[PDB]
């Protein structure tokens, strides 16, 4: 997943491992993570993106950008 | 691999990656394998890409000036209206820089472009006394990026080219991208207050001066040029219908080929 | 020293503009930029991709939606529901004004530019429904036959054994794809132009019907795609609609291919409105 | 026509099968980065057509949803210049 | 002997001037000189230097004094003393003539006969005092926004928190430099040229007006750079002045460029009078 | 490295010759460090030196002789006049040698110049039956270095060049230095005594022959041409200006460009 | 650099069309494919034989 997903995981069969259910059920399903929200999934999804997708190249930005970072913490200091 | 599944399986970017083989109806993939005999035996070249299309140049507008600012990097296509009422014209065509050329018409499949491009001249007449041709980069940030007859007499020391109608016949120009950006956008708006300053096209334009009363300008992709990112099918009409003449009106659109703008 | 020349003669080609109208050979322009070899890098990637976007085989890959059609509890087994031309010049409607010629899809405008095509061509129908519809589909290639030509009066399908043909279920499955492979006498059939409806010298240009299969047709198609109903598309009243809507797309395949770059059969408008 | 959404990047969504879809897109541009300051054009913008409408026995509705989020991300240079409203 | 040719047609360009606008190529003119190759050598050193002189790397280097503002004992906190577009059409008044195109500086003449730059710039501050008069000042820069709001109405300097600072203590200190890097959306700007402040048919050139950074604007400039006090500038006035003059100049950074030289911005005459 | 400093420290010298190296604002020297990216996807070249600029021919002068002797390296510039005053034109440009070139232009910011020249010349008309041009070295000594019609026919063994203006169109020359000094003076002053002997600039000029009523002169640097010891911006005026016609009378300035000589 | 040329001149002979009642020699015509180089293969067999049914043999 290039969805930049935190995590990622596939607990269609989650409930084939529990040690006190039995016979559990098989349900497609998926959850993932980005940043601060949790997505749980209950059923199948796509991912699609641009054929041969390329984020955008760093060089094309130096018009601009600082080479310096700033980040929260940056800001307070 | 399955004709069939439960939920979608032929996603767009999947198929052209390769990713999704769709299984042939007759279930011998041979049946859709590439075959080189046809075209090898039939007709003698194999075209792969719109990259080599736009590189064979084609007409593109005619001038009735003799001194002329051209929009050169404007890929706009002509606004058109059909109408079936008795007595009118079936298909009108109203352009803004010009007619519909390879450059133009692949160029409408895509959002953005980069690179350079060239341009081809014909003279109406090829005058012996007096038979140079002029191109000249034209650079004022004035000048909206538009067609006009050149009223200018102070753009000294421009970029020029001469070519010269009796001693050769054709004048051939190829123009740098010249961009203040890497990508531009395809018939990027032009506006009144605009002038020749927009980071969407490159801020050059064509100053062409000679002493033929009308010239035929066309044009084509430079060595460097390519476009991005595919839209789909342009807004589009059938170029042979436009000969139609079925409310009673004769025909009058005329596109710029050379047997037009030649023989009157 | 200034001695007479010894180099000889060489028979010369005046040439207006050398290769005006090729993809190729070595431009003769004279440059506008400053340094004369001035040219710009091929950037990659460009515009969100590594890949080549004017390539044909990126471009003629896209998929184009061109047609829907019916299923229900109300159709008959060998009904047929739908069929196509098998074909490039797969066209649309122009919504604004209501010519006959119409807008044609990316297909259609793309190989519009040639004037010659063959190779395979994929379809891909999706049938909306939910999973609680039930119903067999027959997906058929009917080579060298128009669309008049594949049904009976009673608009039933004829001589399915004698075709390739995909039984599709229909439970849980909501999608088909398949290649419908380049079958011709010829190694190139022709990218259809609009026909004159009217007697020259009056002209009145309209799109092809391929009803038939002869020899005013032929030439530009491979016969006729078909989808037929074997079974009623049964379903509980009480809980689901008793129609469903499918949906086709069209596609290249690995084998496709133009030739014969000339007069465009599309001309591209940045608008196009009824004259008053 | 939806025919022409259909040739743009895109993800289609079956409402029986799916319960949720993604499209992610790069940044694509003639600017390096988005101006915040005058706002000087929206890079890109995302549509959700109907394909095949909602098809029950009676009139009903649905509310499509959408989560957003950016990646890949390329900030700017320290200003004063206000984030334009 | 005398064998028929074997040599085959060469296809040949008939042109009046190739490479006329190039900087490089091979020139077919005809020498005057009785040696057809007749060249004089590279001097060096020439007119008393071993540097190269014509190159952009020199002169764009070379100092423009451009501007001048002053600090007193009456200037307040945050009030902001001096202000200037972040670009290199800076111009000076022609001292015979009030035309109001004025007149260029080296900086603006030389990268006036190209239309696009990039690149950052090199300003200095001089500030012509004694070690008796004691002051803070800050130097900022803010990309993107013009000089009318880099201040609120009482001409105090806005939202410093945000830009990079330089706080400049004057006791004994009397000059500072600093590179205000290139910082643009576009990889170029345009050089600035002057706008007609009438209507068409009628022209009247004045020179722009940075005062907002907006798409009017935006491509010509990256911003402003600002000089405003913390402090009074104080001292005793038994015995020095209770006000200072402070010179600026600018000139190009490392990284300068220009591209697209075409149509000159300035042109240069022989003498400049008022018209009787 | 320091942003500021008890004493002067910024030096003309020691900065352009990399001995003093200012910090940037940002204290990340990267932040103007040189991006070679921009040229290579934006423009297609990358100019280093004036020493390019001045090899691009322009238009230098017009003359209405058909034999002329003209001061090849006279580099001077027009006087100017500006008025705001009611009803007359707002500028006015009175040319001694000719109008700016970028040869002219550039040179104005420097003292000192060596190396050759080159010559371009454009037809007003190329008559057939009379289709040459001849440029001639001139070295009489008594002739002042000024433009003038010729009334000599006596300068036999001249050095001589013949173009075609209607096999090929424009003629073409190349002047070597032939100076009596290794440096010369741009725009040294030229007297009413002063002949063609003065070691400021090469004691060389031009005599133009041809049939044509009318032709326009351009020039550019030869190959081993240099300019020397930069001064600054010269006298100029902003050349867009000189459009101006806010007097109520209607701009008159009219520089010498191709399309302004081949057109009346 | 923009050096002189050094190339010495060439004496050329101007002609409509070079080889045109011959069978052999390089034609000059302008190509109307889209590849300049545009050419089909030499089929064989073709028509039914391996052999030249063009030579007067």
């Amino acid at each position: 997943k290039q969805m930049n997903v935190n995590s990622s995981q596939d607990t269609t069969f989650e409930q084939r491992s529990q040690e006190k259910v039995q016979a559990g059920e098989i349900n497609e399903s998926i959850e993932f993570r980005n940043q601060i929200t949790t997505f749980v999934h209950d059923n199948p999804i796509i991912t699609e993106q641009l054929i041969g997708d390329s984020p955008q190249p760093s060089g094309d930005v130096r018009s601009v950008s600082d080479a310096r970072t700033h980040s929260i913490i940056d800001f307070l200091e | 691999v399955g004709f069939a599944s439960a939920g979608t399986r032929d996603i767009r970017s999947s198929y052209v990656e390769g990713k999704f083989i769709p299984q042939d109806i007759t279930g011998m993939s041979r049946n859709h394998e590439l075959d080189e005999q046809p075209s090898q035996e039939c007709i003698g070249e194999r075209i792969l890409s719109f990259s080599e299309l736009i590189k064979r140049n084609s007409w593109r507008y005619v001038s009735d000036e003799k001194s002329l600012i051209y929009p050169a990097y404007a890929f706009d296509n002509p606004a058109a209206m059909y109408t079936a009422a008795d007595k009118l014209p079936v298909w009108t065509l109203t352009p803004r820089s010009g007619f519909p050329t390879l450059l133009t018409s692949i160029g409408a499949m895509y959002a953005f472009y980069r690179g350079g491009i060239r341009l081809k001249i014909v003279p109406g007449v090829a005058d012996q006394p007096k038979p140079l041709v002029e191109v000249a980069l034209f650079t004022m940030q004035d000048q909206g990026y538009i067609i006009k007859a050149n009223d200018y007499s102070t753009d000294f020391c421009s970029s020029n080219i001469y070519e010269n109608f009796v001693t050769k016949g054709i004048a051939e120009v190829q123009t740098p991208y010249y961009s203040r950006v890497n990508t531009s956008v395809v018939s990027a708006p032009v506006l009144y207050n605009a002038g020749n300053i927009s980071p969407l096209m490159p801020n050059v334009m064509y100053k062409i001066t000679s002493n033929s009363s009308n010239i035929l300008l066309g044009h084509s992709a430079a060595d460097d040029f390519r476009f991005g990112f595919l839209l789909g099918a342009p807004l589009a009409i059938s170029a042979t219908a436009l000969r139609d003449n079925f409310t009673g009106s004769s025909a009058t659109v005329s596109l710029p080929t050379f047997s037009n703008f030649y023989l009157s | 020293s200034k001695p007479l020349t010894t180099i000889p003669p060489t028979i010369v080609v005046q040439r207006p503009s050398q290769y005006f109208n090729n993809a190729d050979g070595v431009d003769q322009g004279l440059p506008l930029s400053l340094k004369y070899g001035n040219e710009v890098i091929l950037k990659t990637p460009f515009a969100g991709t590594s890949s080549d976007e004017m390539a044909l085989e990126y471009v003629l890959k896209i998929p184009n939606y061109f047609s829907r059609f019916k299923y229900s509890s109300t159709s008959l087994p060998k009904q047929v529901l739908w069929t196509s031309p098998v074909h490039p010049q797969i066209i649309r409607n122009h919504v604004t004004v209501v010519d006959a010629p119409g807008q044609p899809t990316l297909l259609a405008y793309a190989t519009g530019f040639f004037k010659y095509w063959r190779g395979g061509l994929v379809y891909t129908f999706r049938f909306v429904k939910t999973n609680y519809h039930s119903g067999r589909v027959q997906i058929t290639f009917h080579p060298f036959v128009g669309y008049d030509d594949v049904m009976d009066s009673d608009g039933k399908i004829v001589r399915d054994e004698y075709v390739y043909r995909v039984v599709v279920d229909l439970r849980d499955q909501t999608e088909a794809t398949l290649v419908v492979p380049f079958t011709s006498l010829t190694p190139y059939k022709v990218c259809a132009d609009v026909f004159n409806s009217a007697n020259r010298p009056k002209y009145n240009y309209e799109p092809r019907d391929f009803k038939v299969y002869d020899n005013t047709t032929d030439q530009f198609f491979t016969g006729t795609l078909c989808v037929s109903a074997l079974t009623p598309l049964v379903s509980s009243s009480a809980v689901v609609s008793s129609t469903i809507d499918v949906l086709v797309e069209v596609k290249a395949s690995d084998d496709f291919e133009v030739a014969v770059p000339n007069t465009p059969l599309w001309l591209p408008v940045d608008s196009l409105t009824e004259r008053p | 026509d939806v025919s022409n959404v259909i040739t743009l990047p895109h993800v289609q969504l079956d409402i029986s099968k799916e319960t949720e879809v993604l499209l992610k897109i790069p940044y694509v541009s003639p600017f390096v980065q988005y101006d915040l300051v005058t706002k000087f054009t929206p890079w890109a913008a995302f549509l959700a057509h109907v394909y095949a409408p909602l098809n029950t026995p009676s009139a009903a509705s649905l509310q499509v949803n959408v989560f957003a989020h950016f990646e890949d991300i390329k900030l700017g240079f320290p200003t004063s210049a206000i984030v334009a409203q």
